[PDB]
């Protein structure tokens, strides 16, 4: 609620942004494993069973 | 500015995902990552508008 | 009314709307996104352990 | 009575069956406390995750 | 008597095809798989 | 799980299934080299004696779409690039013109049932289908 | 961390399709059932 | 090499496989220490069982 | 004698033989070799010294 | 000699075994593990020279 109040107030509002371009050279040179890595996404699983 | 994601996946997992569930899921990981990037842009557009 | 294109903001935090204008041109936009590079895949492996 | 008008069946022609499901995730560890669901319907994308 | 027995409602045992009776099972039949939709 | 039921194509598959079964029922066996000369490209499947699961389709998918396909992609695009070049376009247009023709008040390529057949009733129906 | 993971070689867990990795299994590919010979 | 001329194979389409067996039993309890079995290469029939 | 398949163990430690049985029914062999994955090749090169 | 006698005695049995996926999968520091290099092999060509 407090956050919503500050948002309504215009005091603190939504934002998102891309990464500074210096990473462009650093990352092309990774191009995978590194000290300044890209984060990761994937999936897991689920399953259920039902007795008759 | 940049935006970028890592898949970080193994081998045996896909071999079994295919044999067991009919999915290689490398394509799925690709899907997830690319999807997430597009979702993020959609929000940046909206969020920047609301901000401004 | 056949006049405004209505979209749903599924992430509204409270309840609000934004009304705006977009012209037939790209200059008459208010907000811009010049992608230049997008959703470009990377494929390979790290041969040290040879994982994808 | 209203037999099964709004109910699924999945007939179980063999008792004690099973069903699968899959959640997409983000945060480098599909099996971990705190891992987040990429497409959970109630939540937005973690745009910062792939950005600055 | 030859009996079926039952499961303990232990998802593990069900998954494994293990009941208290005379015979074990192959495992639960597959009733499909559910994935979430991707937002527009 | 995501079984290749192909319910929208399955009624066609039924014809293929029958033909396949005949390949197994028939005695076209005891062949040193694997019976083929020119056609579709083979990929490994489990294959061990009777190991022909639906996953065979999936193994075929796994081992393809990269080898073969990239080559194909290059060849087709190349052919189109050649097609649009000067005098390539002509050579093909003239070849095509001679190969496939149309003319006023004439027939077009057509089925010619002038050699022995089981029945004229059937021949009439074959001509109807040809059209 | 898209890890295959594995079973603990605990038949219970194998049968139940439980591993340490990203996904679970449907079941362990049944290969038929053995009958004993009946003597002459 | 002596490849598999002297072994069964039952090629896999799974990371794991299982084999089930039936055992003919007797003495009113299929699962018990001391339970008896009808078919076994090294044991005779219990003639006094159905008998006197 | 037309009765037993004859195989030589080129690595026999001293001097012995083993006799055994395999039936016409693959499921009945004693030993079950059930391959799932075989000879998956890997290849690449080291990003730091480029040795293959 | 002593080992061979113990082997005849049945004290020691020749054995070979494969690896758990859980081990092989993370060789060469994959996914944060360590001290697990792959076993590896190559070859060496020697030379001999004569006098005519």
């Amino acid at each position: 609620a407090e956050i919503k109040k500050q948002m309504e107030a215009g005091a603190l509002v939504e934002i998102a942004e891309g990464m500074a371009t210096s990473i462009a050279e650093l990352q092309e040179g990774f191009n995978g494993s590194t000290d300044n890595p890209w984060n990761e996404m994937g999936f897991r699983i689920d399953k259920q069973v039902i007795e008759a | 500015k940049s935006r970028q994601l890592k898949a970080a996946y193994s081998i045996e997992l896909a071999q079994d995902l295919r044999a067991v569930h009919g999915m290689d899921a490398d394509a799925e990981l690709s899907g997830i990552l690319a999807t997430e990037i597009m979702l993020e842009i959609n929000r940046e557009v909206v969020d920047w508008i609301n901000y401004s | 009314g056949g006049k405004y294109r209505v979209y749903i903001d599924q992430y509204a935090k409270q309840d609000y709307f934004t009304v705006g204008y977009k012209g037939p041109n790209e200059m008459d936009a208010g907000i811009y996104y010049a992608p230049y590079v997008a959703l470009t895949p990377l494929r390979g492996s790290d041969p040290k352990n040879f994982q994808p | 009575l209203i037999a099964f008008d709004i109910c699924g069946v999945q007939p179980m022609n063999s008792p004690t069956g099973q069903v699968f499901a899959l959640r997409a995730v983000y945060g480098k560890d599909p099996v971990a406390a705190g891992a987040k669901e990429a497409f959970h319907p109630m939540y937005g994308p973690d745009a910062m995750f792939s950005g600055q | 008597a030859e009996i079926g027995g039952d499961h303990g409602y232990n998802a593990t045992n069900i998954a494994a095809g293990q009941t208290s009776g005379a015979v074990t099972q192959i495992g639960p039949a597959v009733m499909g798989m559910v994935r979430r939709a991707i937002p527009n | 799980m995501k079984f290749n039921v192909l319910s929208l194509f399955a009624p066609w598959a039924k014809m293929d299934e029958r033909n396949f079964k005949d390949q197994e029922k028939e005695d076209l066996v005891s062949i040193t080299a694997p019976k083929l000369d020119d056609g579709a490209r083979e990929f490994e499947v489990s294959s061990n004696e009777a190991a022909s699961p639906y996953n065979a389709a999936f193994q075929t998918i796994f081992g393809s779409y990269e080898p073969g396909m990239k080559t194909t992609r290059e060849l087709i695009d190349t052919y189109r690039n050649l097609m649009n070049n000067y005098e390539v376009d002509n050579a093909v247009s003239e070849i095509v013109s001679d190969a496939i023709v149309y003319e006023d008040d004439t027939e077009v390529v057509a089925l010619n049932l002038d050699k022995s057949k089981f029945s004229p009733k059937i021949k009439n129906m074959m001509l109807d289908e040809f059209s």
